[PDB]
């Protein structure tokens, strides 16, 4: 918001793209480490369990 | 008008408006701005 920039020292826009990026990181491994079929990529853990 | 023998279709024609705005007497602004202001940077 608007009034949080002003209302605080100091800026808070580059916590906020890392936590972006780092978000999609986290979410990327662990969706390729055990993510199931529905709407996610299959993990290895789940194909190696239907195999 | 309606009293000739001639009339016209409807009182916009026997009407002229005007394209000015006029305003009342208002309440007065006193405590609105006459203490100093005190300018910030932080909540």
């Amino acid at each position: 918001t608007d009034e949080t920039e002003e209302d605080a020292i100091f800026s808070l826009l580059p916590l906020l793209r890392k936590r972006l990026i780092e978000a999609h990181a986290v979410s990327i491994e662990e969706a390729f480490m055990t993510g199931d079929g529905s709407g996610k990529p299959k993990g290895l853990l789940t194909l190696a369990s239907e195999d | 008008n309606q009293s000739s023998s001639v009339e016209v279709s409807s009182e916009s024609y026997e009407t002229i408006f005007s394209q000015r705005i006029i305003r009342d007497l208002q309440k007065e602004l006193v405590v609105g701005a006459l203490f100093e202001e005190l300018p910030m940077s932080s909540k």
